[PDB]
């Protein structure tokens, strides 16, 4: 019952056992990770405009998708001890490896594409950019909600 | 990869996925020698 | 024929007592069809 803009518009402050709760604050270093990272790869699907900042954004971006790479590994876990359950378990370990390693290979990826930004060539790397971005976008996206769910539904296996 | 990519893109249909990223039924219907294609006039009494 | 891209056509079919010689008959052919096909004919091939 918490204002959060999700896929669906779905919002939820998770009601379960205190470490679904504390799977809402350490997923909120996901949950809030995501949200946010869906915004500024949003601000660089098609604001992208500079090579200069193509440099550096990109840098942010890899370092988001970083960040975001071990925060969905690191909401998909703390469930899985507090989880009564084993089969809603599964999939948050997966996602912690699947959603953190999808977002893994192109958070190098978006940095070896930032190493590329950050001379910036833009007579081509930014049509480089372009592609990947909205790629990683639709594919960091795709991955968050594949995970965004199954990262709850560990802490609903966490629940009791 | 890495400068090459498919011209192919999967859209990722799951029970979960969002409402607009759900999968969606769109018809399209176009108008345009003999014209056969007619609607039902109805007759009366 | 077609005109108006109406392909129509007719036909009649009346019994033969004659041998080789179109008889000298008289008869109405009527219409069967009137095909709404935007084609161009000027060859026609028969199929037997
Ligand atoms: C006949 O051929 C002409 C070629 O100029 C074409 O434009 C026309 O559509 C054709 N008509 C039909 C009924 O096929």
């Amino acid at each position: 019952s918490a204002e959060i803009d999700l896929g669906k518009g779905d919002f939820r402050e998770i009601r379960a056992s205190e470490d679904a709760r504390e799977a809402a604050e350490a997923l909120a270093e996901a949950a809030r990770a995501m949200k946010e990272a869906l915004e500024i790869i949003r601000e660089i699907a098609e604001k992208l405009r500079d090579s200069s900042r193509a440099s550096e954004a990109a840098k942010r971006i890899a370092k988001a998708i970083r960040k975001a790479a071990d925060a969905i590994a690191e909401a998909a876990k703390i469930a899985a001890r507090a989880a009564k359950d084993g089969d809603a378990a599964r999939n948050a370990e997966n996602a912690a490896r699947k959603a953190k390693e999808f977002a893994e290979e192109q958070a190098k990826l978006a940095d070896m594409y930032a190493e590329l930004a950050k001379n910036g060539d833009k007579s081509s790397v930014l049509e480089q950019l372009k592609t990947f971005a909205d790629k990683a976008f639709h594919e960091m996206e795709d991955r968050f909600y594949q995970a965004a769910l199954a990262v709850f539904e560990a802490a609903e296996a966490a629940a009791g | 990869g890495f400068n090459c990519y498919f011209p192919l893109q999967s859209y990722g249909f799951q029970p979960t996925n969002g409402v607009g990223y759900q999968p969606y039924r769109v018809v399209v219907l176009s108008f345009e020698a003999p014209a056969t294609v007619c609607g039902p006039k109805k007759s009366t009494n | 024929k077609n005109i108006d891209g109406y392909f129509k056509i007719y036909s009649k079919h009346t019994p033969i007592n004659l041998v080789r010689d179109l008889p000298q008959g008289f008869s109405a052919l009527e219409p069967l069809v009137d095909l709404p096909i935007g084609i161009n004919i000027t060859r026609f091939q028969t199929l037997l």
